[PDB]
RNA sequence: AGGACCGAACCGACUAAUGUUGAAAAAUUAGCGGAUGACUUGUGGCUGGGGGUGAAAGGCCAAUCAAACCGGGAGAUAGCU
RNA sequence: ACACAGGUGGUCAGGUAGAGAAUACCAAGGCGCUUGAGAGAACUCGGGUGAAGGAACUAGGCAAAAUGGUGCCGUAACUUC
RNA sequence: AAUUCCUUGUCGGGUAAGUUCCGACCUGCACGAAUGGCGUAAUGAUGGCCAGGCUGUCUCCACCCGAGACUCAGUGAAAU
RNA sequence: CGAUGUCGGCUCAUCACAUCCUGGGGCUGAAGUAGGUCCCAAGGGUAUGGCUGUUCGCCAUUUAAAGUGGUACGCGAGCUGGGUUUAGAACGUCGUGAGACAGUUCGGUCCCUAUCUGCCGUGGGCGCUGGAGAACUGAGGGGGGCUGCUCCUAGUACGAGAGGACCGGAGUGGACGCAUCACUGGUGUUCGGGUUGUCAUGCCAAUGGCACUGCCCGGUAGCUAAAUGCGGAAGAGAUAAGUGCUGAAAGCAUCUAAGCACGAAACUUGCCCCGAGAUGAGUUCUCCCUGACCCUUUAAGGGUCCUGAAGGAACGUUGAAGACGACGACGUUGAUAGGCCGGGUGUGUAAGCGCAGCGAUGCGUUGAGCUAACCGGUACUAAUGAACCGUGAGGCUUAACCU
């Protein structure tokens, strides 16, 4: 239930050699307003495909 | 001799005349088109290759559909291989219908069995259950004790204990097919084969005796 | 699966009679003793009726010289022979489970008539 | 599905008239008792002047069960009440003349032929 | 292991989940654009298309069997009334969901869920 | 009438499960006993350390009790670690 | 020690059903318990249901299940009546 | 026997089977008369045994509903 | 002794063989059946209950059999806590007494979120020498091996009779394991209905909330077992004990020294599964990439421009796949999910209206209405054009061909 020897800090890089983040990896660009969204999502504006959403 | 890739199509049941309930599995089987024949002169062992169904046209890959474009075929929904016996004969692009398990009497079923996920000792392995009341304090369905003491001082390699059940290849042996239908394409066995529905499986005549 | 849809519909027998739960029903039932082959019958409260296509089922249940016996069928087995409704019967449910803890009066069952 | 414990009621007049199965024969570890299987049983129950008294031991076949049988068509057959007929202890064929109840075809065999010689139906 | 189950159990009990779809219905039908969470807004369809569809045939017995489920009267009006008459010729897919980012507070995958005319 | 009966508030604490680096240095949940009495409770007062108090358990006396706590003798003494 | 599932005396006490200050649902009034979103594995906790059997469990019917109200009929041994 | 070592004494009852239980015997290792003897109606969150009912206790577990467990975002310990 | 928890029960094993069963065999004071005894054999199998805290034991009833041991008298960071063995109390006995007795009796807190090894699952990186998509051979590893009874052979062989076979074959069980959901069922708080109390929707009617899903009655899909299918094998090889054949040393004899044949559930295969990280990194098929130009401490060296393929990954709709990754399907030239349409299934003849009745209610329209995960269809909604990663012919030596 608890360790015996400290572990190194070596075996805590290893182990936090997963915990790396993804990049977005590219986002893409409306075709109406072209700017710049998450695919498949909608756009800072509120365009989603060209065509005018949201509006807020 | 060589098998065919059905596919499981469900279970239905089968009336005898004399009133004999039978549960069958229908296992509807297709035109398996041989895509390759393998030699010992370039192998080292006598094979066919097989593909059955169809799949989309932009689906299939360039390397796939260079495979199925040299042995002369449509594209299937994938690529099976049964080893040969010694005096059987096969030529790239003949068609095997179910026709073949006209006379066989009894054949082997294989499948993807249904996928129950990480389980429990309990469902995996059979372990019997302590105690549900008697002082029990929170070990119910645990496994109870692992090994001996210091004397290993380790647990054996292939100790039952808990994880994925399910959805790996299982053969079904000695069953008895029922009908062979080369109208409708169906092949009608004796009892429950692997897979859920629609799953893909391979039936081969039996080995047994 | 119009392969299994068309496969059962092959053997399902086209008289069945219409019987409802609640009706009682006399069932002959072929009964094989050796060699020769003798037909039973089988009368009793129609308690319950599973209907799936060819798995359709019934249950009958008798008071048979003492205790009560209750015979599944299936209804598209060549085993069941005739079906043939006595006393059309009043219910309210579908499933007449109840009348397992009733005998005689209480287990009385009105009848339809329309 | 008769098992030890199982207070089974009684279908012939061999003088019990309620009975307990002790073991269910035929096997190892053997959980089950059925459609015409031997058990063996003690008398929990009898009528004060028949051939068996009480707390004999002795063996039977169980006629009916609650759980019931099923025919080779998929129909089953569920009585109300699980009932044996007193089998004697050494040399079977049993006990009592006359047999109560129905009684199913799946005790059609060489030994219990005299038990479905007697007994009213099936 | 859940093979072939459908419905999202949304970490809440049924009662709970039942009364939360009434008012997220009622809310879709009142204002015709919602933001909710992409789960909620995914079975937020399959208790709202079922009103419209109810509202399609208008009849005491589609309004009162459509204010059992909803208990708004308000919204059985907008329904039968109004949405109803709208779609009409519309088989099914009277709702568009709209994925649209990420909650501050918790980081939960929104989506505006909407009518699928919006004309006006 | 009743150290009467059933049963809430109120007082308690018999069983089980949870909890056991707790939500809690003794509880929660489900049942449980008493419930007009040798009851229970508020506010104040009195009894003090070989002393109190005790329907007695070596119990209780400020989360401390086969002799409280604080300060002092005091850096007790320790053929032991 | 905490913005702690605990402790803390008195006073007011609506509706419907109910014997009732129990209990259920409500009014006046006050709250939704200061981490959320998903998924729907094992396992743990709190629960629901269960074929046939029905204490075979076990140290032991522990736990659970069952019983449960009002009126009337009826009610044994034993007894300090 | 809250007392008995030998001892699961012996006989009887209950049980298919009873080291426990009830009745009896008496060879009381090592009861016994206010450190009370023996009875004793009622009472007991008292100890032991039996039976009816009842049941997932169990045969032998199965499914379901919820809270964690698992993934994501925020905060962010501990023994060692 | 700056703590190594100690009986018994449960759960879960695992090895030994001095073998309980099954298998082979020699001797028998072995007629047969059943035995006794000894050799070989560890594949698999190897009870449920009463009593007791008990292991043990006795008893009851099974079974082919209810093996004997080791594993901290296996197993308390897996469970229990009945016994022993804390603090209360009492009995018998000992002591004047405080107390004491492995004498008895009643009551009596069992913590731990796993770092490392191990183990069960499941992924990411890199390697395998151009990249990529598939299919494979198979080194090696694991699973599985139990067995009763009935019938025929045959009431033959044997025996005076009673009784009663070997060898061989057919059937059908028990226990165990795998799969599955067609059947029989369980569940089915997401479907339908009945019904009690109360609150609300103005009210009647109709509904909804809350009371454990309020209590119930049924029930789809899925999951499931008590349900239903299948399995353990035949055969081959090398043998153990054992039995021999020929045959000397030892002109006989002799199964062994040369040579040869049998011989068992053990052994190697046969059956099922994993499996190229098998760094010894294999094979086969297919697909893609056929540009220029500088610099130097001229190397399988570095850089710039142009190109970006096969394919993958991401994203989305998701799945009888799933803890998460992973795996599978689909992304508009599209049935991947939702909705919709038709059907099925389940419940059981809705609401409104009419009629009968004083009324509760009943009847007609009406097997009505509503129907979850099901089945068959349908682009109505959402699966976006793109971007991202991955390159530009793949080293050296030697050999055989360049027909």
């Amino acid at each position: 239930a608890v360790q015996q020897n400290k572990p190194t800090r070596s075996k805590r890089g290893m182990r936090r050699s997963h915990d790396a983040l993804t990049a977005v990896t590219s986002l893409s660009v409306d075709k109406t307003s072209g700017e710049k969204h998450l695919r498949h999502h909608i756009t800072a504006d509120g365009y989603y495909r060209g065509r005018k959403v949201i509006a807020k | 001799m060589i098998g065919l890739v059905g596919k499981k199509v469900g279970m239905t049941r089968i009336f005898t005349e004399d009133g004999v309930s039978i549960p069958v599995t229908v296992i509807e089987v297709e035109a398996n088109r041989v895509t390759q024949v393998k030699d010992l002169a370039n192998d080292g062992y006598r094979a066919i290759q097989v593909t059955t169904g169809a799949k989309k046209a932009n689906r299939v890959t360039k390397p796939e559909a260079g495979h199925f474009a040299k042995a002369g075929v449509e594209a299937g929904r994938g690529l099976w291989e049964f080893r040969l016996a010694e005096g059987e004969e096969f030529t790239v692009g003949q068609s095997i219908s179910v026709e073949l398990f006209a006379d066989v009497k009894k054949v082997d079923v294989t499948g993807t069995s249904k996928g129950k996920g990480f389980a429990g000792t309990v469902k995996r392995w059979n372990f019997r259950t302590q105690d549900a009341t008697h002082g029990n304090s929170l070990s119910h369905r645990v496994p109870g004790s692992i090994g001996q003491n210091q004397t290993p001082g380790k647990v054996f390699k292939g100790k039952k204990m808990a994880g994925q059940m399910g959805n790996e290849r299982v053969t079904v042996q000695s069953l008895d097919v029922v009908r062979v239908d080369a109208e409708r394409n169906l092949l009608l066995v004796k009892g429950a084969v692997p897979g859920a529905t629609g799953s893909d499986l391979i039936v081969k005549p039996a080995v047994k005796a | 699966s119009n392969i299994i849809k068309q496969l059962e519909q092959e053997q399902m027998k086209q008289d069945v009679p219409s019987f409802r739960p609640g009706d009682t029903v006399e069932v002959k039932v072929w009964v094989v003793e050796g060699s020769k082959k003798r037909l039973q019958a089988f009368e009793g409260v129609v308690i319950a009726i599973r209907n799936r296509g060819l798995h359709s089922a019934f249950t009958v249940r008798k008071i048979s010289n003492g205790e009560g016996v209750e015979r599944v069928f299936q209804t598209h087995s060549p085993v069941v022979d005739s079906i043939s409704v006595k006393r059309r019967g009043a219910v309210r449910k579908a499933k007449l489970y109840y009348l397992r803890e009733r005998t005689g009066k209480a287990a009385r069952i009105k009848e339809r008539l329309n | 599905m008769i098992q030890e414990q199982t207070m089974l009621n009684v279908a012939d007049n061999s003088g019990a008239r309620r009975v307990m199965c002790i073991k269910v024969l035929g096997g190892s570890h053997r959980r089950y008792a059925g459609v015409g299987d031997i058990i063996k049983i003690t008398i929990k129950e009898a009528i004060p002047r028949g051939k068996v008294k009480k707390g004999d031991v002795l063996k039977a076949v169980v006629v009916r069960t609650k759980k019931g049988v099923r025919r080779p068509d998929g129909s089953v057959i569920r009585f109300d009440g699980n009932a044996c007929v007193l089998l004697n202890n050494n040399s079977e064929q049993p006990i009592g003349t006359r047999i109560f109840g129905p009684v199913t075809r799946e005790l059609r065999s060489e030994k219990f032929m005299k038990i479905i010689s007697l007994a009213p139906e099936v | 292991m859940r093979h072939r189950k459908s419905g999202r159990q949304l970490n809440r009990n049924s009662s709970h989940r039942q009364a939360m779809f009434r008012n997220m219905a009622g809310s879709l039908v009142r204002h015709e654009i919602i933001k909710t969470t992409l789960p909620k807004a995914k079975e937020l369809r399959r208790v709202v298309e079922p009103l419209i569809t109810l509202a399609k045939t208008d009849s005491v017995a589609n309004r009162r069997l459509a204010f059992a489920r909803t208990r708004d009267n308000e919204i059985v009006a907008k329904l039968f009334n109004e949405l109803g008459p709208r779609f009409a010729s519309r088989a099914g897919g009277y709702t568009r969901i709209l994925k649209c980012g990420f909650r501050a507070g918790d980081n939960a995958p929104m989506a505006y869920i909407e009518l699928v005319d919006r004309s006006e």
